[PDB]
């Protein structure tokens, strides 16, 4: 049969012209690390997002930081149903999530966060994806702390009890009260993410502001961490 | 608000599937008996057919 | 005693199951396969069953009989063979331990596509070839011999005993400098490596310490994995290669019996490899699982 | 059919005590976690509490821990949240809220603005 | 004025619910006791495609039988000669977050979607000779599930949106919007003669909407968990569904109630896609488990089991002429089995 051979010669060229193509494909798309920006609506995500670039459903920001492609994707007009589409993400490298560390107290949107965060945590599915936590929003903190309006000791009793770690290195010129405050913060979803104790994801919080211009700095530098503990989680050194 | 018209909208909905006409389980089942029967005949995974029929080998 | 037959057939039997359990575990498993990471330790199992099919056999034949009967030739060739293998498992070593700590320090967010084929297919012939240069091409030629001759013919023959036995002396210059291509920088690259791996990891784990502390409900694992690796490769092959740089200097007086130790430690680390990258690796972890499942 | 009943509320003079129960009916009782959230007059849904499967985990939001306390029980297929020392701020219809799947730690989509696994709720008002 | 709607909307509810225990007047089960059992089924990977870089979450079979369309979420949507295992194009999607694709009955063109918003099409003969997007349809505020063409011209397509819309691929219209259901929609099952379509959605309800009048003519409540599955009885007249309950449910149309369960109590895991052989005595589901189930039909029992993925199964479809089954899963590969 020569047409039949004909047809699966062109056939085969067709399969190696497509093939070269994924290969290609392939090479670029190992060479980019994906990642996931999530937070609650009235945080600092779309400043952050603003500041790393400087109604589809997903909108995506191109960053690339020492010669190393990062695509960032921010989740809009979506429905706040979460629990279906969240599992697209489960192989993207990080999962940065954005919470006011300030909003304590204007309903109480931080113990949201919290519960957002700890159903992430837990998903079946984003089992081994590591989550960057962004307490953003710091600048208000701390200035409603000194204010005095902050009112934290009764919205999270477990603030009197609660004391500065003696590993927190509070910054210059920074009031006890505010380092107090934004390390119980942290130490909140650090209670989630270590509940675990599972070693396949860590958390990877930062204080930052919605101006910093460190974020994709702590980007680079939580992804190049994840990525060095899952190599030696692989050869057994963690 | 919208919501009772959600309310209004939902029981006409209600009301409209209620007076469908419905048949016996038993004699969707002797349907369904009666297809599989049928149709047996003529499913390669309900029962292996040769090496040479099935072009994946 | 004719005993210790049985000690090195079942070493040997020890390490050619093993490397066998290695590939055939690699080869099922589609997920080992498709990592170019796992290429080398597939290597490094090809070079010790090598070893163990085409050296250890041979060796305690000669040790358990006494005698050589296939002739100078084949003395020189079955060297030859040993020296090859030998160094080509060691550069398999130096290069995983090269690759990790390229993986781990140096680009980990591009590791993935710096290993091109090109990379693993260099790195992989400059361990099988640079053996060559160094095990065959010298023996076959004699100029590890020259300007040591009539020390051969002394211990060529025990007259005592009208057995003849294949020896492989080693004169300073071939000595100094195969063991120095070998083993010496292998070792230190490979301590400079896992020493960058320890640090690195070390820091890993007080930043996990740290944050454990901070979440409770009120970093010597690396460190553990390295001393054992290092210390099987000590306890292998520096013994054996320090007698060589240390015996010509000493007008060749070791006896025969440390020689002998010395060697079959050597010969023990194609037997531990596979029982070391695999058993210390979650993947072939994995991988063993499901071949004991079947 | 998932459908879920909650009964109590009324006028409750602040300081004193009520008790929330929850009927469930049609899926398997033990195999899923438990909420009550609650929505304040023009505010968004707050989560008050949770309850594991079986029962041995127990957390409350801040202002809430101590105060109020959730109990399940698997033979009657019911809910309770015993709601001791109601503040005026209280105020609410607490919604009963069952996680989407059985067997998962997650249980995201409990405070959604339209989750459907929800329990409907009572209205509880606190005032003198 | 509320409260008065929902005495009448509670016995409308009891109302159907007596209505369809008298309707019952014997089980699949009891009546399905002295028929012949299938017996022991055994199938085993026939052809392995590779070259997707990513997790599929999507795929369907073409009309032709031979003809694959596979969606992985890195955005390639190949398609894939099953006999000769060659692929016939490698369409690089907009959006890599692609969670749907579907074949056209006739094989002119293809579709796709997923968190875009947007359902993309895609001519795979068009004259220049490449394939490029014919229309893309915008309109949707959550994201595709599901797509099935009813013909070259129309499609249904399911949105994270809670609403199913059917569209006019020449005009980019929505002929007509389906909006009964409140949880997302996950699956589209489309009726043999296509003038019926039934919808699964997380609020553990499946739906018969109607196409041309705009409605869902039925309701059904089996289910106690999120649908992610649904697939029509080969004679159009009952459908199975997929939940994270880790059990599929039967139902009938002109019956309006379920007729049969199917569960294992080591099976505790979601379930992806459904399907049903030619004959339909076999009905097919996908697992989290990473291995997919070959339950009967009629029996109520496991037939065989294909757990040749080393991931989650994301997907599953028989070919039309029921010659072979096609599995995709999170591993990147996609299993053939006969
Ligand atoms: C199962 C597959 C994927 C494993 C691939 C690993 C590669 C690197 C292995 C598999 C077979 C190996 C080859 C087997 C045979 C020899 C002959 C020897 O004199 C030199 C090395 C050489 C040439 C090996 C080189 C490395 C090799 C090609
Ligand atoms: C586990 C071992 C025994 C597996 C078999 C190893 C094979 C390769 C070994 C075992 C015996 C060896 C042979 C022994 C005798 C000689 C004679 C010599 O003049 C040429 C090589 C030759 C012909 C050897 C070739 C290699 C050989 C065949
Ligand atoms: C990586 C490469 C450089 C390794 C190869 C090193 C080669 C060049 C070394 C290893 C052993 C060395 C030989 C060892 C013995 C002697 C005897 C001396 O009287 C003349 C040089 C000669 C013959 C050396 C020549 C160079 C040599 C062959
Ligand atoms: C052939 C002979 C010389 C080889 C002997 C191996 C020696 C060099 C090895 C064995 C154990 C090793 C030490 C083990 C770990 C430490 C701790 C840290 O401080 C780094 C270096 C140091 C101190 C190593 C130095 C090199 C070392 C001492
Ligand atoms: C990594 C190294 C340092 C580990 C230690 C190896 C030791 C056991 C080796 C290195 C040098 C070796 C010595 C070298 C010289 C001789 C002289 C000989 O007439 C008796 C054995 C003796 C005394 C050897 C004994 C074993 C020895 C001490
Ligand atoms: C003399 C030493 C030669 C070394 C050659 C190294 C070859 C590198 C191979 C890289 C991986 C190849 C994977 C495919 C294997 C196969 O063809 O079955
Ligand atoms: C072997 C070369 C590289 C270095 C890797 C091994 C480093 C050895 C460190 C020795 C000190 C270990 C102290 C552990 C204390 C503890 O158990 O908490
Ligand atoms: N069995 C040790 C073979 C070997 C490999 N490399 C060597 C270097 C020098 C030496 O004498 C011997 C060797």
């Amino acid at each position: 049969t020569e047409d039949q051979r004909n047809e699966e010669k062109a056939q085969r060229e067709a399969n190696k012209k497509i093939e070269k193509q994924l290969q290609k494909d392939k090479q670029v798309y190992r060479a980019t690390h994906r990642l996931l920006l999530l937070g609650a609506g009235e945080s600092g995500k779309n400043t952050i997002v603003k500041q790393m670039r400087i109604t589809s459903g997903i909108f995506e920001t191109k960053f690339q930081v020492d010669k190393v492609n990062f695509h960032m994707f921010d989740v809009g007009a979506q429905r706040d149903e979460r629990r279906k589409w969240i599992q697209c993400f489960n192989d993207v490298t990080a999962i940065i999530f954005v919470v006011a560390s300030s909003s304590y107290n204007m309903t109480n949107r931080l113990q949201a966060a919290l519960k957002l965060f700890d159903s992430i945590w837990n998903n079946k599915w984003l089992r081994d994806t590591s989550v960057i936590l962004f307490l953003n929003k710091q600048d208000l903190l701390a200035e409603k702390v000194l204010a005095g309006k902050s009112k934290i000791e009764d919205y999270f009793p477990e603030f009197a009890r609660y004391t500065t770690p003696e590993d927190a290195t509070p910054e210059p010129g920074e009031d006890p009260r505010v380092t107090r405050a934004k390390y119980f913060i942290r130490d909140e979803f650090l209670r989630i993410s270590t509940a675990s104790g599972d070693g396949r994801h860590y958390c990877y919080p930062h204080f930052t502001c919605a101006v910093d211009t460190e974020n994709i700095r702590r980007v680079f530098n939580d992804c190049r961490d994840i990525i060095q503990r899952m190599h030696l989680r692989q050869y057994e050194l963690l | 608000t919208a919501s009772i018209a959600q309310a209004r909208k939902l029981v006409e909905q209600l009301k409209m599937e209620a007076n469908i006409d419905r048949i016996k389980v038993s004699k969707a089942a002797a349907d369904l008996m009666a297809y599989c029967e049928a149709h047996a005949k003529e499913d390669p995974l309900l029962t292996p057919v040769p090496a040479s029929e099935n072009p994946f080998r | 005693k004719v005993v210790l037959l049985t000690f090195l057939s079942t070493v040997i039997l020890m390490a050619i199951l093993g490397n066998l359990l290695v590939m055939v575990a690699v080869c099922w498993d589609r997920q080992l396969r498709k990592i170019k990471t796992n290429y080398f330790i597939v290597s490094l199992a090809f070079a010790d069953l090598l070893v163990s099919v085409l050296v250890m056999p041979f060796g305690a034949i000669e040790l358990v009989q006494d005698i050589w009967i296939y002739g100078e030739v084949f003395c020189l060739v079955r060297t030859s063979l040993d020296v090859l293998l030998t160094t080509a498992s060691i550069f398999h070593l130096c290069c995983i331990s090269l690759d990790r700590y390229y993986a781990i320090c140096c680009q980990p967010l591009v590791y993935r596509n710096k290993m091109t084929p090109l990379r693993i297919a260099l790195m992989l012939g400059g361990c099988w070839v640079i053996p060559t240069f160094i095990s065959f091409l010298p023996i076959m030629q004699g100029w590890n011999n020259i300007g040591i001759i009539d020390l051969i013919e002394k211990r060529k023959f025990n007259q005592n005993s009208n057995s003849t036995y294949c020896v492989f002396m080693v004169n300073k210059p071939y000595a100094i400098t195969c063991s120095v291509v070998a083993f010496y920088i292998p070792f230190l690259l490979m301590v400079l490596a896992y020493y960058r791996i320890y640090v690195t990891a070390k820091e890993h784990a007080h930043q996990i310490q740290m944050l454990q502390r901070a979440g409770a409900s009120s970093e010597t694992k690396a460190a553990k994995t390295l001393c054992i690796i290092m210390g099987c490769f000590c306890l292998c092959w520096a013994p054996f290669f320090v007698t060589n740089i240390v015996d010509p200097f000493i007008d060749y007086t070791v006896p025969g019996q440390v020689w002998t130790a010395f060697l079959w430690l050597g010969y023990i680390n194609s037997g531990l490899n596979p029982f070391l990258y695999a058993f210390l690796n979650k993947s072939f972890r994995r991988a063993f699982l499901i071949i004991l499942c079947c | 059919q998932v459908q879920l009943q909650e009964s109590g509320g009324g006028l409750v003079q602040p300081g004193g005590s009520l008790r929330l129960s929850c009927a469930a009916s049609g899926f398997t009782f033990s195999n899923y976690k438990m909420n009550w959230v609650r929505q304040a007059p023009g505010k968004g849904l707050e989560w008050v509490s949770d309850i594991s499967q079986s029962g041995a985990s127990i957390s409350y939001t801040g202002s809430v821990k101590g105060r109020f306390t959730i109990s399940r029980d698997n033979a009657k297929n019911t809910l309770y949240l015993q709601m001791n020392s109601l503040k005026p701020e209280d105020t609410a219809v607490y919604y009963c809220a069952r996680c989407p799947a059985p067997f998962t730690r997650d249980c995201f989509d409990v405070t959604s603005t339209t989750y459907a696994y929800r329990g409907q709720g009572t209205q509880v008002t606190v005032s003198s | 004025e509320l409260d008065q709607l929902r005495q009448e909307a509670e016995q409308l509810k009891n109302q159907i619910r007596d209505a369809r225990k008298a309707c019952a007047d014997a089980t699949l089960s009891q009546i399905t006791n002295n028929i012949d059992p299938v017996g022991r089924i055994q199938m085993r990977t026939r052809r392995t495609l590779r070259g997707h870089l990513a997790k599929i979450y999507a795929m369907h079979w073409g009309t032709d039988s031979r003809l694959l369309v596979s969606a992985s979420q890195d955005g390639k949507l190949i398609i894939w000669d099953s006999y000769t295992t060659n692929k016939v194009h490698a369409i690089p999607l907009r959006s890599s977050w692609v969670m749907t694709c579907a074949y056209a009955p006739s094989g002119n063109y293809v579709a796709c979607g997923g968190l875009d918003n947007i359902c993309s099409i895609y001519n795979l003969k068009t004259r220049e000779g490449n394939v490029r997007v014919s229309r893309e349809l915008a309109g949707h505020t959550g994201y595709l599930s599901c797509c099935r063409f009813l013909d070259d011209n129309q499609i249904v397509t399911s949105s994270g949106d809670t609403t199913c819309a059917l569209w006019d691929i020449e005009t980019g219209q929505q002929t007509t919007t389906f909006t009964g259901h409140t949880g997302d929609v996950m699956s589209l099952s489309l009726a043999p003669d296509t003038r019926l379509f039934v919808s699964g959605a997380c609020d553990a309800s499946a739906k018969l909407w109607d196409v041309r009048e705009g409605m869902c003519r039925q309701t059904f409540t089996g289910h106690e968990s999120d649908i992610n599955a649904i697939c029509f009885f080969p004679n159009g007249n009952a459908f199975a569904t997929g939940s994270d309950d880790a059990t599929c449910r039967l139902f009938d149309l002109r019956a309006d109630q379920e007729l049969m369960t199917y569960s294992h109590d080591n099976i505790i895991c979601g379930i992806t896609s459904v399907s049903f052989s030619k004959s339909g005595r076999l009905l097919l589901a996908g697992y989290d488990d990473f291995n997919c189930n070959v339950w009967d039909a009629l029996k109520a029992d496991r037939a065989g089991v294909l757990a040749g993925h080393d991931n989650r199964v994301s997907c599953l479809g028989v070919t039309d002429d029921g010659m072979a089954v096609a599995t995709g899963s999170w591993d990147s590969f996609l299993k053939i089995w006969n």
